[PDB]
């Protein structure tokens, strides 16, 4: 019928594992992401890029180690295998931090990938493609903070390494350097977390203690049927608890799972959109009016000034090593104390 | 045939064992 | 008497071993449930004897 | 501030007394199904 | 320390307190011999 | 077997113990197996910890949580909490894993071979939920065990060797307590006393007197309860005010426990007396205190303030910790506070030593083990045992809460009938008026 | 019943490297650091 | 290694004691 | 459901312990023989325990130049050497 | 009839418009006390010497402080654990110059929080409902004890509390990083995929139940509008979702169960909330997380760093700027 019809409808057969076109690049690109991050955290060092161990061959745990970034002098380099830099070697490559550019860039496409997965499954199945919807804003985020962020600061050396104990260096960082809590992206971010995890709980709670009784067990979970035509539970009862004890309730099961939707998916949209912000340092650091009241006035105190101090602590303790390529050396008399303040 | 209990519970004993093992060479 | 109690200890941890896997399987078989009975009031007898006999040698030794 | 302690100490009594007593009053009977 | 004439015990003892936690792991085993009925 | 799948008894395996409900002989034997469980922990704990205790070291310093609980009561112990000899604690332990291995017999045998149900065979031991009568006479049993319990700590520290007083004179020592405080007035007052800073509730008892007092008083109160409810039966607003069903009994058990490990937690955390320092190790106010009252002796050779209500007390961060009381810093108080001029020369070595010693050992540690600030290398390893006893003891509190929330919401439900789920023909909420 | 399927293929993609690097692991843990 | 073999010892006597019952059929 | 044995009958399977009694060692001391005989160094580029500070210096080797990086890292393997 | 049984079935009538019960015969009295204080300390509360040492922390907005930056500060660490109310204060003054509106905050706060979750369970029995909505409640509500009242009595003050504002809560989270490393605290970690998969199977739920909406309506209608409150009938196709799935994924790893999956809903979030809130209780009392400093040594004794090092160097820089 055509090798292109034929393909596709291999591509396309039910199987234990969907394939489909979108696995071409799924399904390589995510493999080699995950099998990047697994070598680079088993082997590969960070001495060369950083001055750390990040590999249990070193000595780490799993929370400490990580595919670090490669060295500030990279720039925003590819750092292709066959690249300038690494000229073909393997371990000049792993050594130089290629590993991390190799994960990000397969990581990014397979996220990709996996979107256009999402958008092939609900055209087969016969849905309304709105989990690639709700899946566009945790790319949002990997693209602004692995991404953008980095693209807009010096080098790579500045994105988030992979690993649990430098994600929480990466955390420490923006709140020392960028006061990334003050900023209201990351604030409507929080919120949009925060209130999809208590929407989370309170849609299943409620959901489970309206159940019909359906099933002579005591055990509900039974008393299920799949191609059942009816509600399992009393939306009208819902509706009733929820307007007596908070005020106000859902009415709508179809709003109450849009919404479901809207709240964790606007989040990350609005906090990758500070992302982009702190990539050009275009922070929300400090207010000005305060900071005027700061200086005309020694005995003005609030928590955003102690804040502050905090910060300037943070970088001033956390910058030499954490930034070894700018040959930061401190002396001790100018390292922020609270005994001196 | 193995009955499948038997093969959870040697698969959990490996898993176990695997974990003790990493966990000893994190407190050696 | 050292050596002797050492060996009253080792045949009580056997005994007890005996004990905790026979014990559950012969409360659930009912076919051969006489003789398993009768083994375990003498394996409880013969426990608790163990137990005097190490505590007193403990004292001795 | 003792008047103030005084009628504190009245509201959280009568307060805690009405949830105390409401609870001994056939709670368990106030409920739709049984009884 | 303990005393000297169980000292050749004291392996045992150093295993003796996790033995509760594995009757809570001999309770999944039993389930798994029916089933999970 | 007969309620041993989910078709015949309603419950999951995950819930599978909720088959044991009205099945008496099986649920006793559960809870035997289960209390030669506890004896068992007690036992192996207890020779674990013997087994690497070096008696010359301080307890605190080698994690132990049982041999200071049976140094406390006067065994094995002599002045300043120094360990004469180990064999009770020995003791203790073997006498604990017997005896559990008794009551392992015991519930192995009532859940797998003895009666399913007891109220054939036995009219004492046959018990239903619903019979309020059979239920107040096992909680008075039980409230007679109890109090025998009490008073058999009692008969302990006045008759049996007493118990481990940090109060006493120089150090501490054991001692036999010969006038305990009989007196309600007292020991009703620490029942009446504020929770807060200060204050302290009972925690704050400071003497082995009242201790045992109050124990006097709690053996004779569950003794007399007791009798109380085998010969009575629940009056009408008892059983108009409760669910009487098993799982009602457990949710009100639930609560009672979640309340006890709080207790528990802010005992093991600020008291003192009944857990002395030489065995647990400083509270964190008696090592902040210790720490300013050594930085004194070392600046002498200034931590001086006036405090809210006029009292002179250390300076600093550990202003927060002048409630404390401890007995090395208790012959260096006046009646205005600490005295200076007592400070400068009326010292002890001993006391100084201690000061020193809690310096050393404030309760602050890591979930690796990490001795000191968190900010610090892992040189020493140490976390104290009031943090660990109050930590878990929080943890099992909090736990015990939500269990005791989610068994009286479920037997209010059952009772009322709708723990299944809203019947269709029946929802009650159709048939309300509309809220507008 | 065939052998060679795409679940096949996936599985032993992640499986037999996953046995190589747990053997790679535990002969990290024998090291004398 | 005697930790070790103990451990392994008493955590084999639950499972073999199912072992036991389901093969020797009983009232497991 | 799809045409494929299902798992629990795949692990189940004599046959499927009679393969998986080999193969898995194989790879599992192919492992161990990665790390142990040090080949996982010279691969990786990952120094050893006595290869991090060169015997005379204290500073950490840093690559400092986008083009001359792999010359800077032969440069301090040479200098540990 | 009697005076007791009118009050009785009002207090406990389904059919008020908020329901009250005896849990909200305790429930509004103090959160109404709360939070009017809160919004009086909030707008216009003088000044507080919280660390005892009479340098005061402004936290009102008309003392020259914004939305963000304001707060009702905590009470002082001369205060300690010592119940403050304004009658153990010798004025008004020196209750305000102490941080006693936040203790009458706090305390009010939680007794009313705590009779709010009693509430919800009263309402669900006076609705023939299953009771276990203040289960899922007593997450968060363990955080806010956690935070408010179990934080301050392991650390000794109420000084030590969350300050009731937006700056001060990220302040509060800085000095509890710089003492207590909660970041490398596995219960703080398991609150993260707490909230994370919270919010991951929010959206996950939302947006499977959107895609499989049922067609009701036209183009130019909203969606919405294919729901009718109270219908009987099932909205969306759970078949068709459970389809795409176990497509996306594979065939197991899909709820069939439309009720186990909305259990699994429900117990994610709330268990991993219960042990961050365990977490805070466990770090109050000093049993901090994971240190790894200098856990790397290299063959010659020197130590090689880590990731966790560059954050207990971060940890330092912030417990150096912290006290005095
Ligand atoms: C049904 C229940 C009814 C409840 C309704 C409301 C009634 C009151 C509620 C009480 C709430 C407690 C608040 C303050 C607790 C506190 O400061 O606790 C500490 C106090 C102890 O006080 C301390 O006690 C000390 C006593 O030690 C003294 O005495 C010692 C003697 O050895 C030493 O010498 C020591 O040095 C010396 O100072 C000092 O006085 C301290 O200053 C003082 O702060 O504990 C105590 O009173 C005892 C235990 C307190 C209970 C723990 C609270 C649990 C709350 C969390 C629940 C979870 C909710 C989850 C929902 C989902
Ligand atoms: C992937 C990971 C997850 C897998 C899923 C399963 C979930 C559970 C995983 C648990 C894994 C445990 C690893 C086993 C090793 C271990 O732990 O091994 C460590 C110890 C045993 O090691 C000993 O640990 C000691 C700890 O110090 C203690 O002892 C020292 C001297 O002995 C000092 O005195 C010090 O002060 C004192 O704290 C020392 O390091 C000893 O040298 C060492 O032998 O195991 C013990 O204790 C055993 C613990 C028994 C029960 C303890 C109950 C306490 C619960 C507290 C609840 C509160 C919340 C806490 C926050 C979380
Ligand atoms: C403290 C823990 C504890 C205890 C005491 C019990 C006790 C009991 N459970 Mg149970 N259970 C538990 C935890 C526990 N459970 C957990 C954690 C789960 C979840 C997996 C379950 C799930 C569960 C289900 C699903 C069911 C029970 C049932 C039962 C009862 C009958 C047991 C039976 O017939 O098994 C028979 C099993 C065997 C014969 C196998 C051997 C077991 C023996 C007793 C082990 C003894 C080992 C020990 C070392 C011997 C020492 C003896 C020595 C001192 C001489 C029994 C009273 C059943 C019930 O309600 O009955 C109506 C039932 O259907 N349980
Ligand atoms: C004295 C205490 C006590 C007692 C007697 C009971 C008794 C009962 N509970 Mg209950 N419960 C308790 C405390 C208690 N609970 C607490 C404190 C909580 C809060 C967490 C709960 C929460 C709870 C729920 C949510 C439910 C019950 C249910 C039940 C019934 C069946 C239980 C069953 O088969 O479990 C079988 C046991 C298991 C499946 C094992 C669970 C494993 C635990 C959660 C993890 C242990 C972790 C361990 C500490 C550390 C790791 C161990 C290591 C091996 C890895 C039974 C009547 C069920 C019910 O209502 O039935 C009517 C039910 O759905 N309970
Ligand atoms: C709370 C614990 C408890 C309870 C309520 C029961 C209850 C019962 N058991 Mg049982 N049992 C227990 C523990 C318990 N047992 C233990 C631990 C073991 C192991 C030794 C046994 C072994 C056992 C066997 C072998 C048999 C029973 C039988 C019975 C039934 C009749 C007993 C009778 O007529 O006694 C009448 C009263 C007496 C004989 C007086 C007993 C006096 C005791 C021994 C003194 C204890 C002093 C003090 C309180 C000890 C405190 C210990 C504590 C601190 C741990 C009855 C339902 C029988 C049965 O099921 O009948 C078909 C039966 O054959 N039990
Ligand atoms: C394990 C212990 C225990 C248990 C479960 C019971 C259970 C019971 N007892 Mg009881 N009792 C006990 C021990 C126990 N008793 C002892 C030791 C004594 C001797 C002093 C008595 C004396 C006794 C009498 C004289 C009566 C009962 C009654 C009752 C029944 C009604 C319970 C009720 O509504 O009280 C709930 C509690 C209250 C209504 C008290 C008011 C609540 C206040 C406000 C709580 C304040 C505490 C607060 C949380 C702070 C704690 C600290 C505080 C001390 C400051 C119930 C079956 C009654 C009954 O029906 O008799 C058959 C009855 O008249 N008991
Ligand atoms: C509806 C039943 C389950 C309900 C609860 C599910 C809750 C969620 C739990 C999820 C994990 C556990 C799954 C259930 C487990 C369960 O039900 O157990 C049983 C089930 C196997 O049962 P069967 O033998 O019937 O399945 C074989 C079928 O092919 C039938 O022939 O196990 C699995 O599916 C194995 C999982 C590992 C398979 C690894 C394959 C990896 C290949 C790569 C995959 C890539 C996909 C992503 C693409 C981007
Ligand atoms: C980079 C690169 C590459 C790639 C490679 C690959 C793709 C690999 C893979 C690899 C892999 C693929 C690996 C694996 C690994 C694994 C592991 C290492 C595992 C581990 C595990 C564990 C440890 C477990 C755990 C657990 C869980 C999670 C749960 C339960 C509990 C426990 C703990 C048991 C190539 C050559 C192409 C090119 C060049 C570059
Ligand atoms: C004192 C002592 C003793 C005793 C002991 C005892 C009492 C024991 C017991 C023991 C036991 C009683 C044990 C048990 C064990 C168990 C086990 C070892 C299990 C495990 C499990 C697992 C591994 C699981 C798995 C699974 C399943 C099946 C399902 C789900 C999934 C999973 C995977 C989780 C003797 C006599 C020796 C001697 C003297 C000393
Ligand atoms: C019902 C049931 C159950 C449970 C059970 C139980 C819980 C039991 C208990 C059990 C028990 C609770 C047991 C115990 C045992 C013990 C023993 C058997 C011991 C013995 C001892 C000995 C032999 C000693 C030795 C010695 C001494 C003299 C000292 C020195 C050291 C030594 C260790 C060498 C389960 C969950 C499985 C499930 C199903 C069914
Ligand atoms: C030994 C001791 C002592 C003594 C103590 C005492 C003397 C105790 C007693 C105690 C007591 C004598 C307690 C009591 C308690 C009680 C309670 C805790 C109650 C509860 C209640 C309830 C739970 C109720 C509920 C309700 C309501 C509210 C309404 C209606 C409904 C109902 C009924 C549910 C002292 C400290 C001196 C010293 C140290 C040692
Ligand atoms: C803080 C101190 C608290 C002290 C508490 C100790 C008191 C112990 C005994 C209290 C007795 C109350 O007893 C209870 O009272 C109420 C009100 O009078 C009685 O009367 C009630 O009857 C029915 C019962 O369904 C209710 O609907 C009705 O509202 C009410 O009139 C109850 O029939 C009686 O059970
Ligand atoms: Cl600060
Ligand atoms: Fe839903």
């Amino acid at each position: 019928r055509g090798w292109f019809d034929i393909l596709d409808d291999w591509l396309k057969r039910d199987r234990f594992v969907f394939v489909g076109w979108s696995g071409i690049l799924l399904f390589p690109c995510a493999y080699l992401a995950l099998g990047g991050w697994l070598t680079g955290t088993t082997f590969v060092t960070s001495w060369y890029t950083h001055g750390l161990a990040s590999s249990y061959l070193e000595g780490c745990n799993f929370l400490t180690v990580a595919v670090s970034t490669p060295a500030n002098s990279m720039g925003h380099s590819l750092l292709l295998l066959w690249g300038p830099e690494a000229q073909g070697d393997f371990t000049r490559w792993c050594q130089l931090g290629g590993l991390w550019t190799f994960i990000a860039l397969h990581g990014a496409f397979g996220l990709i990938g996996f979107m256009l997965r999402q958008f092939e499954i609900a055209r087969l199945v016969g849905v309304r493609p709105y989990n690639a919807i709700a899946f566009s804003a945790p790319i949002a985020v990997f693209v602004s903070v692995f991404l953008i962020y980095p693209l807009g600061q010096s080098s790579w050396f500045f994105a988030p390494s992979f690993g649990v104990a430098a994600i929480f260096r990466f955390l420490l960082f923006f709140q020392g350097f960028h006061n990334w809590t003050l900023n209201p992206f990351h604030m409507m971010g929080v919120a949009g977390v925060l209130g999809g995890a208590l929407l989370c709980a309170i849609h299943g709670a409620t959901v489970e203690n309206t159940l019909f009784q359906d099933g002579e067990g005591a055990s509900t979970f039974r008393a299920f049927n799949p191609t059942q035509a009816e509600e399992t539970y009393s939306m009208v009862t819902a509706n009733r608890f929820w307007s007596q004890i908070f005020g106000i309730a859902f009415s709508n099961k179809r709003w109450l799972h849009f919404f479901m939707l809207f709240v964790p998916v606007t989040g990350l949209w609005m906090s990758a959109i500070g992302v982009v912000g702190l990539a050009l340092n275009l922070r929300s650091y400090d207010f000005i009016s305060q900071e005027i009241r700061a200086a005309e006035d020694p005995e003005f105190e609030t928590f955003y000034t102690k804040n502050l101090l905090l910060n300037e602590g943070i970088r001033a303790w956390m910058a030499p090593q954490d930034q070894p390529h700018e040959n930061f050396v401190f002396p001790e008399e100018v390292l922020p104390r609270g005994n001196a303040l | 045939r193995i009955p499948l209990w038997i093969v959870a519970t040697v698969a959990g004993m490996g898993v176990i064992v695997i974990v003790g093992l990493f966990f000893y060479g994190a407190y050696a | 008497m050292t050596i002797l109690f050492q060996l009253a200890l080792a045949a009580l941890v056997i005994l007890s071993f005996v004990m905790v896997i026979g014990v559950p399987v012969a409360y659930a078989s009912p076919q051969d449930w006489d003789r398993s009975k009768q083994l375990i009031f003498l394996g409880s007898g013969l426990w608790i004897a163990l137990v005097l006999v190490v505590g007193v040698l403990n004292f001795f030794v | 501030m003792e008047t103030l302690k005084i009628t504190v100490y009245i509201v959280v009594t009568f307060f805690v007394l009405l949830f105390v007593f409401g609870f001994l009053s056939g709670d368990p009977a106030r409920n739709p199904k049984r009884k | 320390k303990l005393p000297e004439a169980y000292a050749i015990f004291d392996p045992l003892v150093d295993v003796l307190p996790v033995i509760p936690v594995l009757f809570l792991a001999l309770a999944f085993v039993w389930q798994a011999a029916v089933g999970f009925r | 077997a007969t309620n041993r799948d989910q078709e015949s008894s309603g419950f999951a395996w995950w819930a599978g113990n909720a088959r044991l409900i009205n099945l008496s002989g099986k649920l006793l034997g559960a809870h035997v197996a289960h209390a030669g469980l506890i004896v068992f922990w007690a036992g192996a704990m207890t020779l674990f910890e013997l087994a690497h205790f070096i008696p010359e070291k301080p307890m605190y310093e080698q994690g132990l949580i049982l041999i200071p609980h049976i140094a406390t009561l006067g065994w094995g112990v002599g002045p300043g909490g120094e360990v004469v000899d180990t064999f009770p604690f020995f003791v203790v332990g073997v006498v604990h894993l017997i005896s559990s291995a008794v009551l392992g017999f015991g519930g192995v045998y009532h859940a797998i071979r003895g009666p399913e149900t007891l109220e054939e065979y036995s009219s004492f031991f046959g018990y239903d939920w619903k019979d309020k009568n059979k239920m107040t006479t096992i909680l008075g049993f039980h409230l007679i065990v109890l109090g025998i319990g009490a008073l058999l700590l009692v008969a302990k520290a006045m008759f049996f060797g007493g118990l481990y007083d940090t109060w006493a004179p120089g150090g501490g020592d054991v001692r036999v307590i010969t006038n305990p405080t009989l007196d309600p007035r007292v020991i009703f007052g620490y029942l009446l006393k504020s929770p807060f800073g200060g204050e302290g509730w009972i925690v704050s008892v400071n003497n082995l007197e009242d201790v045992v007092g109050g124990h006097i008083w709690i053996g004779l109160i569950c003794i007399a309860g007791g009798i109380w409810h085998i010969l009575t039966t629940p009056f009408g607003w008892a059983r108009r005010a409760f669910i009487w069903s098993g799982e009602a009994y457990l949710s009100y058990s639930l609560g009672a426990l979640s309340m006890m490990g709080f207790i528990a937690t802010c005992f093991v955390w600020f008291n003192n007396t009944v857990y002395p320092s030489e065995f647990y190790g400083p509270t964190g106010p008696e090592a902040s205190q210790a720490q300013a009252m050594t930085f004194l002796i070392r600046d002498q050779k200034k931590y001086l303030m006036r405090s809210p209500t006029g009292e002179i007390i250390f300076g600093g961060e550990t202003m927060r910790f002048w409630d404390f009381r401890g007995p090395w810093l208790e012959p260096l108080r006046g009646p205005n506070g600490l005295d200076l001029n007592k400070i400068k020369n009326d010292i002890q070595p001993w006391q100084e030593r201690r000061a020193a010693e809690y310096m050393t050992h404030a309760p602050l540690g890591s979930l690796n083990s990490v001795g000191g600030v968190a900010t610090e290398i892992n040189s020493v390893n140490f976390v104290s045992p009031r943090s660990w006893l109050a930590t878990s003891h929080f943890v099992l509190a909090f736990f015990f809460l939500v269990g005791h929330l989610w068994h009286a919401g479920r037997a209010r439900a059952a009772a009322a009938g709708f723990e299944k789920g809203i019947d269709r023909e029946s929802e009650p909420v159709l048939s309300m008026p509309s809220l507008d | 019943y065939p052998i060679f399927t795409v679940r096949w293929v996936a599985v032993h993609t992640l499986a037999v490297p996953t046995i190589f690097f747990l053997g790679a692991i535990a002969a990290m843990q024998f090291i004398q650091r | 290694i005697a930790q070790l073999t103990m451990i392994a010892m008493i955590g084999i006597a639950g499972p073999m004691i199912i072992f036991l019952l389901a093969v020797r059929r009983g009232n497991l | 459901t799809t045409g494929e044995r299902p798992f629990s009958d795949i692990i189940t399977s004599v046959r499927y312990w009679v393969i998986h009694s080999i193969t898995i060692p194989a790879l599992f001391i192919a492992g161990w023989l990665f790390v142990s005989t040090g080949l996982a160094y010279d691969v990786f580029g990952t120094p050893r325990p006595d290869s991090y500070y060169a015997q005379e210096q204290r500073s950490i080797p840093l690559v400092t130049d986008r083009f001359e990086a792999k010359q800077q890292v032969e440069t301090f393997l040479e200098q540990l050497k | 009839a009697n005076l007791w049984e009118r009050f009785c079935n009002w207090v406990t009538s389904t059919d008020n418009r908020l329901y009250v019960g005896w849990f909200g015969v305790i429930m509004i009295p103090t959160l109404l006390a709360a939070t009017i204080c809160f919004v009086i300390a909030f707008i216009a509360a003088p000044p507080v010497d919280i660390d005892g040492i009479r340098e005061p922390v402004s936290g009102s907005l008309l003392y020259g402080n914004n939305i963000i930056t304001g707060a009702v500060v905590p009470s002082s660490n001369a205060i300690g654990l010592h119940f403050y109310p304004i009658w153990e204060a010798a004025s008004l003054d020196e209750w305000l110059y102490n941080g006693g509106p936040y203790q009458l905050i706090i305390f009010h706060f939680l007794l009313g929080a705590s009779c709010y979750m009693g509430r919800q369970w009263e309402l669900s029995y006076r609705l023939g409902m299953r009771p276990w909505i203040c289960v899922a409640y007593s997450a968060p509500l363990a955080s806010a004890f956690a935070v408010f009242l179990i934080y301050p009595i392991g650390q000794g003050s109420f000084s030590d509390g969350m300050p009731l504002g937006i700056s001060g809560t990220f302040n509060f989270m800085i000095v509890f990083q710089a003492e207590h490393n909660i970041l490398m605290h596995p219960f703080h970690q398991l609150g993260v995929a707490g909230v994370f998969g919270g919010a991951l199977f929010c959206a996950m739920h939302g947006s499977l139940v959107t895609s499989s909406l049922i067609r009701e309506t036209t183009e130019t209608e909203s969606a919405n509008y294919g729901y009718k409150f109270g219908q009987e009938e099932e909205t969306y196709n759970i078949v068709a979702a459970h389809g795409y799935f176990g497509r996306l994924i594979f065939q197991y790893a899909s709820f069939n169960n439309s009720r186990s999956l909305h259990f699994f809903l429900a117990a994610w979030p709330v268990v991993g909330v219960w042990f961050t809130a365990l977490g805070i209780s466990t770090m109050a009392f000093n049993l901090n997380g994971f240190n790894f400093n200098h856990s790397v040594i290299d063959a010659k004794g020197n130590v090689i760093n880590t990731w966790a090092d560059i954050i207990n160097r971060a940890n330092l820089g912030m417990e150096v700027m912290h006290e005095r």
